[PDB]
Formats: C-alpha cells, sequence, structure tokens
C-alpha cells in the first residue's frame, strides 16, 4: 500500500520444541533456572530426550 | 475325545476321602491308521541351516 | 518315548500340570507451563499472541 514506506514485515512464531527457540523462561524438573527454555528442542537422541 | 470331569464336593466324597476335597479331569481317545499305498508317501531327509 | 499311552485297565497314569506368568506396567506424570502479565497481552502488537 501507498504511504507505508518501502518495507513489508511479518512475524514467524517458532515452535516450542526447536533449537531456534532461545529464551530465558526455562525452569527444569527440579525447580532450578536453566539456560534453555525449549525442553530438548530439535534433538532426536533418546538419552538427551530422557 | 472323551472328557470326564469331577469337581470336589459330594461328587468325589468316598470312603477314601470323606470330605471330598479333590477333583480331576481326564481326556482319552483311540487312534490308528491303515497305510494302503506306502509308495505314495515320499520323504527327503536333509540338514537345515541354523 | 513320552506319548500318553493308556491300557484297558485305566489307572492313574499320564498326569500333567500347568503354570502361568505375570506381566506388569506402570504410569508416570508429566507437565509444563508458562507465565505472562496483562501488559504483555494488551500492549503487544499481535492480538493473537495468546
Amino acid at each position: 500500500p501507498k504511504h507505508y514506506g518501502k518495507t513489508i514485515k511479518v512475524y514467524e512464531y517458532v515452535p516450542l520444541l526447536d533449537d531456534r527457540n532461545i529464551n530465558d523462561q526455562g525452569i527444569d524438573a527440579s525447580g532450578a533456572t536453566i539456560v534453555n527454555g525449549n525442553l530438548y528442542g530439535s534433538s532426536k537422541d533418546i538419552g538427551n530426550i530422557t | 475325545f472323551t472328557v470326564m470331569t469331577k469337581m470336589p464336593g459330594k461328587e468325589t466324597a468316598d470312603r477314601n476321602d470323606p470330605y471330598g476335597e479333590t477333583g480331576f479331569s481326564s481326556i482319552k481317545w483311540y487312534y490308528g491308521i491303515l497305510v494302503k499305498r506306502p509308495e505314495r508317501l515320499a520323504l527327503i531327509k536333509t540338514v537345515a541351516p541354523l | 518315548s513320552k506319548l500318553p499311552l493308556l491300557t484297558e485297565n485305566g489307572g492313574r497314569v499320564n498326569r500333567v500340570g500347568f503354570t502361568r506368568i505375570a506381566r506388569e506396567g506402570s504410569i508416570h506424570k508429566f507437565g509444563f507451563f508458562y507465565e505472562f502479565t496483562q501488559e504483555s497481552i494488551d500492549f503487544d502488537s499481535d492480538d493473537g499472541l495468546m
């Protein structure tokens, strides 16, 4: 449309389980603050997932 | 097959067990064959892989 | 050598028994959550955030 400058923008919402989901909301099963807030993300390793 | 079942109780209470504390179940039959043309039965004997 | 052969006189021959096995399994508990404020909803650009 006219009178909106030269750029168009749009949002993309990342899924919860995604290595692309970097956030500081993570609290683990023990109640301690953790660096990642996406559980196991994109992992497919059984040991890591467990 | 002839199947005979006798449950514990007054059914099996006899002079050898006045209380009738045991029962049983039996199966019996007769079997036989008449081999008319033995040459029409063919058999290969061989070893088999593990 | 182990066929249950009977004779004309019967008697207590060829007695057999039975067994059973027990299987089991159990359940487990899971869950996760997230938090937000009213301002994070009302003043956010996207009205479909929640």
